[PDB]
């Protein structure tokens, strides 16, 4: 996957960064947002390094973690929980 | 687009790591450069070290007029000629024809005064051409080792054109900056001088060859040599805003200026040292090539580039920790 | 509280080609302007928005430097110094985008 | 306190060319020094957990090493006597490093006029 | 010693954030926050091997065998505890002990 | 204490060449390298220059400008970690304009 498109904002105190990928994936990773907001400040520098880039990475995602409605609507309900380097178009470091 | 562009890899990503909040203004030592068409917007400075004080070219000969147009044409056009890297301003300093005496001194101890204060100011300086008949040489080589101490400036020299092996030329035929031997180990390390041979078309991949002919034929020799880069089929803008094409070492030269220029937009207070280093070490190197360029190196666009700026990602554009 | 609340409002497809950075009542502060002209600014520990100055500092710095077209969102009103509002402005920066056209952006 | 304040002063089309980083009574600084030409230069040192301007240490660090690196005109908004210690004061400066701009032109620059 | 760091990986386990390096024969070693005797040097750790990732400069990489031990993630990675990180002279030639 | 106190040392016009990081006694720690001088966090008098110090070094490091290093001998006790690297305390740094005239306290 390559990261094509960034976007941060911020929800309920909580800020919020959004990536997309190219079929395409949207995944978006939020501060102190539990389970996965431990990772937030390691996955924004990875993903704004990898976007900066333009090389082919491995995007892990959980589904259904984001449920406000407009926020699902105009966004995702994808959690970004991972990010690796790839060799090949299907051959990435990582589980 | 010109076909050197896809042959160094001057592709979209590549230029979309530069930085354009970066001052960077490019030293045309040369015949003058008129501010036309896609030079219009491009004027940082313009100085004249010549007899009749023009910073304008003028009409003696048709090549010594489009000369210095033509080299900062292929640096930063911003329409009509596409620059390497447009985003650079020109800094003019017109040596020739009728140039004082040692005009070509006057103008580089002019760019080492550093009224300018900006590191990206007149950090690269084109010389596309040179002086021969050099029989003291004790001038060039006390101002280019000053440089190299400084290490914060880089001369980029073309190493002539007549399809001569330099290491078998009369040190009176040599075109200086180009010709600086350095001798010591420190002289070697801190050489400002990056001297430019000129490749015939190719496409990124193949085997490429010197420019030959006994007019524009690109000279060469291993240890006089540091780079190979475009400089065959090279279209350039014309003072009358029409376009030109040429071949030769100056268009190879302003190609090579032009990379330099977008690495320097990615962290100016890099030395001298560090681009030269970044330049040559992700240069391609060919068997082919060894005889004629040292380590038989070819411009790599897309790798000097993307290596510098990738080096300095963290220390300039994420700091924050 | 959310960047893709209808209340505020959005700037596609520009270039940051200002930047300003302060400190105001302890807290410190940034500014950034894109072009018609749009001026932002975004606060530390100033609340609805403060949570997300640092991601915002950075973020708009990053496309300052890359120069590239991006969607600025803000809440207008939100400063109410007036002698900071005529400075600057009264705009608080809520959230940033990527653009793939002057009008088309990533986000809500 | 503002950075706009029409106390603090200001210098408008700047090259931010020195940097210091050091330490003092358990508090991290650092110091810059820009020049509009040959003629002037200013100095401005930003101070952590140093009030009034304490707060904004991580900022200004941030961005003034990211101007000294572009080399671009620069307006440095300045508070003079804010630091005491007489050999730091002789050495260095009295003024706090209290904002920065980026400029159009060598005195049109972004944000306030104070 | 003279290693070029050519993978990066970063993930989550059991709410500390972790990274994983591979560097070129192959050695891979984790670091993450808050978690063993080494989770002090996390941030400065992720901060030198991203920089040393994008340079791609030869590098000495210091790591401890046997810290990580859930199965699945020791599987899939390494046990191997990033510990420290050195810049090279030659290939065999490092800063540091 | 201060960066310029009579004390500490410099050394004016020096290329940073070599970088290490590691961690002793819970505390990280980055060793620059002729002379040598690392600073570790919350290790007092100097642990809270560590961040700044840190950033600052491998900002030069990567410019390979000549800079001023300010030092402290004596600060690191551990003998087989004085013996691999350095007792110098880093204390402070500065830009240049020659080998010997730089930004700062002297």
């Amino acid at each position: 996957v390559v990261i094509t498109q960034f976007h941060t904002g911020q929800i309920d105190n909580k800020p919020y960064f959004c990536i997309e990928g190219k079929s395409s994936i949207s995944a978006c990773s939020m501060k102190n947002s539990s389970v996965w907001g431990a990772s937030f400040s390691t996955l924004y520098n990875q993903a704004l390094y990898f976007y900066t880039t333009g090389q082919p990475v491995r995007i892990y995602y959980e589904p259904g973690v984001w449920t406000y409605p407009p926020f699902v609507k105009a966004l995702t309900s994808n959690a970004l929980v991972g990010l690796s380097t790839c060799t090949t178009s299907t051959e990435c470091f990582g589980p | 687009k010109p076909w050197y562009f896809d042959a160094i890899g001057l592709t979209e990503t590549t230029m979309s790591l530069t930085d354009k909040n970066t001052p960077v203004v490019v030293s045309v030592v040369d015949s003058g450069v008129a501010f036309i068409g896609g030079l219009s917007d491009s004027e940082f400075a313009k100085f004249s070290f010549t007899q009749d004080g023009s910073p304008f070219p003028v009409k003696k000969s048709e090549a010594l007029y489009i000369h210095g147009t033509a080299m900062a044409s292929l640096i930063a056009s911003r329409y009509g000629i596409y620059g390497v890297y447009p985003h650079a301003l020109i800094s003019s300093r017109r040596v020739i024809p009728d140039g004082v005496q040692d005009s070509w001194i006057r103008a580089i101890e002019s760019i080492m005064s550093n009224v300018f204060l900006a590191p990206g100011e007149e950090k690269i300086i084109n010389i596309s051409g040179g002086q021969k008949g050099v029989a003291s040489a004790s001038v060039w080589t006390e101002l280019l080792s000053r440089m190299g101490r400084n290490n914060d400036r880089l001369i980029v020299a073309a190493v002539g054109n007549d399809g001569a092996d330099i290491r078998k030329l009369s040190a009176q035929q040599r075109i200086w900056p180009a010709a600086y031997h350095p001798v010591s180990s420190v002289n070697k390390k801190q050489d400002p001088v990056i001297r430019v041979a000129a490749l015939a078309q190719y496409r990124k991949g193949e085997t490429p060859v010197l420019h030959g002919g006994g007019i524009t034929g690109s000279r060469f020799g291993n240890n006089w040599v540091d780079i190979a880069a475009p400089g065959q089929n090279i279209t350039f803008l014309r003072p009358d805003a029409k376009t030109g094409t040429g071949s030769g070492t100056s268009e190879a030269t302003a190609i090579v200026s032009g990379v330099l220029a977008a690495m320097t937009s990615c962290n100016p207070r890099a030395t001298a040292t560090e681009l030269k280093r970044t330049l040559l070490e992700s240069a391609d190197k060919y068997p082919s090539l060894v005889d004629k360029v040292t380590e038989g190196r070819v411009l790599n666009a897309e790798k000097a580039i993307s290596m510098f700026c990738k080096k300095n990602y963290i220390p300039v554009r994420q700091g924050r920790m």
